[PDB]
Parts: C-alpha cells; structure tokens; sequence
C-alpha cells in the first residue's frame, strides 16, 4: 500500500541553508551550499512542493520556525518534506551560532503534535556531517 | 492507534559517525545526486529506490579530492532511515 | 576541491 | 572504489531510543512480523517493499498488553537503515 | 545493474543469536518467547536457501569471537550474508549473556575492507533488541 | 503479556 498523494497539495518544502557561521563554531563557509539549495528549489518546484526557502538561521530561529510551520494546518497536504544543509554532528544540525538536537527539530512533527500530518509521510534530508570519521573505501 | 514515531522518513547524506563532503563549486555530493535521480526517475519509482539510485550514485561516482593528503581520495554512502509504514510515489496513480 | 560539513 | 560501509542493512526492531516489545508466548512483534512478510512476499517484492510493510503491521497491530500500567497500550515502529547501493530480491530471474 | 547479482551457488550464511537467559550478574530477565522467534527466524531463511546457524545464550566474548571467525571464512561463492542478533540492548548496544557489547564492534568485522569476500554484497543485521527506555503512546487514527 | 527487551 501507498501512502495517499492527491491531495489539492503535495505540501510544503522547507530549505534550510546555512552558509556562514560565526567563528566560534570554527566551520568555514559552506561553499557550494547555494548550488545544493537552487537545485532543490527548482527540483521540488517540479514536483508540486510549495518550496520556502531560508538563508543563514541561528539555531534560535530554526526551532522557531520549524515550531510556527508544524502549528499550520497541514489538512490539504499530503505530504511534509524539510532539508537542511548545514554543519553537524551525530544527531545535530548546526544554526550560524551553534548546534541543535534534530530531535528537537522533528518533534514538532510526531503524529500526536501536528494532528494534520497524522498518517502522512515527514520526509526530513539532511545534509551535514555526523561526526568526523572518514572512509577510506575498498578497491573493486 | 498509530506509533507516534511512525511515518518519518530520514535521508542522511552520510552515515553515523562520519563526515558528509562537498564540492566548492557543484554543492554536497548528495544533494547533487538526490536532485538528479529526483528528476530522472520520481516519475516511476518508489522513493526507497530514488535513495538506494542515490546512495550508489554517492557511493560510486565521488571521491574526495583534498591538497590536505588527510581528507583526500575519501568515501561516503549515505544513510536512509525509514519509519515509513507504506510506498511513496510522487506521483498519482 | 571537496570540503567537509 | 566504494565507501567501507557500503552495503549494510541494518533493520532494527524499534526507533532510537526506545523499548522494543516482545510477547512471551509469540514471540517479538517486530520478528513475527517479519517472518509473516518475508513468507508471504519474499517471492516478489523488493527487500525495502517487504520491511515497509513490516513496518505497517508492527505500527497497526500491535499494542501492549501490561498488569503493569505502565507499560501498557504502547506502540512500536520499527527503523529500517538502508546503506544499501542496490535494490535486494530474495529470488532470481 | 539496480539490483544486487543473487545467483551466486550459495544465496549465503544466516547466523541467529538467540540470548534469553542472562548471568544473574547482568540483571537482566529472562527473554520469555525468543525461541518462537529464533525458530521461526530459521524456517523463514531456510525457505529463502539460507544456510541458518543457530547460536543460544552466547556471552558477549562469544559473540565477538563468533562474528570475527564468520568473517574470515571465504563468502566467494555466497551471494549475500544475514546476522539475527535477539536479545536486550541499549541504543547502539547488544548484550551477550554476561554484558554489553556494541553492535559498532560486532558489524566492523564485515566492513567492505575488512571482509573482502563480501565486498559489494548486501550485509543485513536485523536486531530485535531495545535502543533505550522511550514509550511510544501512539496516537489514535 | 507483553515485555520490554
């Protein structure tokens, strides 16, 4: 089975990009990154996504956003999507001014905190570091 | 009653522990890669296939090149994680 | 060249 | 070359951070569930298709039974991590 | 080539670890209902061509040591390769019989540089265990 | 009854 896409909304695309930071979390400026949220922009645009994009949000104004987007009435959507593209770490994403817990991010969402996206698939990608290991790979 | 952690899905672009990399000039290697099998197949397949095209493409296609020998010729994969409860197509029918 | 995040 | 964790599947029983339930006659939810798919699917559907069902039936058919209220009428949804670079079919053309 | 090459001569190893009873040093009780799992887990992955093993109330060196040996055999002619791992855990954690161990140190034993004949073969760990002490109230649909 | 693992 399939989750039901007809609603009159294919629902809202929120883009976070964040580009600069202040020095004291010693990330240098995500070159590159305006690339990533043009093309997603364009991408989600062609699929039917109201696309809001955002620039550089402190970690105060993330969770403030992402708090007022899960309080609108979602009853028409079908569907959630959010990217963020930042710095991270395992479990974190990174405002300009430092880190939060993705947790605090997607609690917003659960099923019984945003009664509008009951049942409807909350698509969350997530573009930022998880730590600093590094993979070597293995010849094929 | 439903789980109240279901129906979430999560697409990493790296997988838990490590870094995540990107070009200075054509964006992260998983956007990039999401953007293109976006396009060229959410007509047709499932979104679960649209990300394993993209882990392949990620895992496949990129490898880092650094002047830094320690962040040179890197890996990734990225890392999908599903609490989804049915198929996503973005399309009807 | 690649940066990481 | 390809990344050193490609590859994997990991297909966890329950979310991050959670219990996960088992009944003490009929064993896990979570692997009942998946021996129910698997039985019935594994002959057609891709690997990914069978655990998003398992996820379903674990999410809608299952809820705790407790003396202890605590732990009663709980839910449970299963985390499927997919680093997995090709689609998986238990079978063979 | 989207999918993964499954005609190999073996479809591959299927390893259960079924752990129900824990020193009383752990203070952990007893898993009531795992051998349904474990014995159910075998029928299934027999039917799918499976070559199962099953392994009871192993301690956390057993694992370990179980894990690297299966890592070291040849899976030149297996197709793919699945770990059941039944038992408590804790988030990131499985438990032998006597203890903890991570699952980071159990999977690291099959990574594609360090298994080279699983090297671009799928590797599926399925764990039926806790990853913490969360309670999912659900919410009525 | 049900039991946590």
């Amino acid at each position: 089975n399939s989750y039901k896409m007809d609603y009159p909304e294919m629902g809202l695309c929120i883009i976070i990009n964040n580009k600069n930071f202040h020095k004291s979390t010693g990330m240098t400026s995500r070159s590159g990154t305006d690339v990533d949220a043009a093309n997603l922009r364009e991408t989600f645009r062609n699929l039917k996504y109201e696309v809001r994009n955002k620039n550089d949000l402190t970690r105060e104004e993330i969770v403030e956003l992402m708090r007022d987007v899960s309080k609108e009435d979602h009853s028409k959507r079908s569907s959630f999507v959010c990217v963020l593209l930042s710095h991270g770490e395992e479990g974190i994403i990174f405002g300009t001014n430092g880190p939060v817990d993705l947790k605090k991010i997607t609690n917003f969402f659960r099923g019984d905190r945003c009664r509008s996206l009951t049942g409807k698939p909350k698509l969350f990608i997530i573009q930022a570091c998880r730590g600093t290991e590094l993979d070597c790979g293995i010849e094929t | 009653k439903i789980p109240v952690e279901a129906d979430f899905l999560y697409a990493y672009s790296t997988a838990p522990g490590y870094y995540s990399w990107r070009n200075s000039k054509d964006g992260s290697w998983f956007i990039q890669s999401l953007c293109a099998m976006l396009k060229q197949y959410a007509d047709k397949l499932e979104f679960m296939h649209i990300l394993t095209r993209v882990n392949r493409k990620v895992a496949t296609e990129f490898e880092s090149f650094s002047f830094d020998a320690t962040f040179h010729a890197k890996k990734q994969i990225p890392c999908i994680v599903s609490m989804l409860t049915k198929e996503l197509y973005f399309y009807h029918h | 060249l690649d940066e990481s995040d």
